[PDB]
């Protein structure tokens, strides 16, 4: 969950995109990745509904970050957003402790 | 569509990875390639890729695009 989180911090500086303005929204999404990532051990995408998540790790596409964000800068979950998007805040980092709220609401 | 057939790219798609534009917004639009894979599945288990067709161009260049955004030459 913390190398989930530290993954995010540094690709979103790195690509200049910045997390969702409400925070909650990108904390359930990387606690998704982490999860994917012990059950399958790649951080494949949690916002999605796949048939085989297996043989998704083995394509490797939807591993985040994913082709989409890796080439067009598209991140359909809401965790990558550009400076334009609405959503978009002005946070490229999150409080641990928001994550941890998260863990403790699942439900 | 088959795994070798030329295309041009005729949709724009911006990337940010092409090897002369590092991080940098380059439109393909107009760039011809082959196709190397129209993602389907796995060994047999069916993937989920929404930009399934993956076209290599020259400059050890590759992207991933949809049916739609590429026409065969
Ligand atoms: S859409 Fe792509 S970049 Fe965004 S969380 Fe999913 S895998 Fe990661």
């Amino acid at each position: 969950l913390a190398a989930m989180k530290n993954f995010a911090e540094q690709y979103a500086k790195r690509t200049d995109t910045y997390f969702c303005s409400d925070l909650s929204v990108t904390a359930v999404v990387i606690e998704g990745l982490a999860r994917h990532k012990e059950e399958l051990g790649s951080p494949l995408c949690p916002c999605r509904h796949y048939a085989d998540k297996e043989a998704e790790v083995k394509n490797t596409f939807w591993n985040c970050p994913c082709v989409p964000m890796r080439e067009r800068k598209e991140c359909h979950c809401m965790l990558f957003l550009t400076p334009d998007n609405d959503f978009a805040g002005d946070a490229q980092g999150i409080p641990m402790e928001t994550l941890e709220e998260k863990k403790a609401s699942m439900a | 569509m088959n795994v070798g057939d030329r295309v041009r790219v005729t949709s724009s798609v911006v990337v940010y990875h092409h090897p002369e534009h590092a991080k940098t917004a380059f439109d393909l639009q107009g760039m011809e390639g082959e196709v190397a894979a129209v993602l389907t599945g796995w060994q047999g288990r069916p993937i989920s890729a929404n930009l399934p067709v993956l076209v290599k161009f020259e400059q050890r260049f590759k992207a991933h695009f949809r049916p739609d955004e590429v026409t065969l030459i």
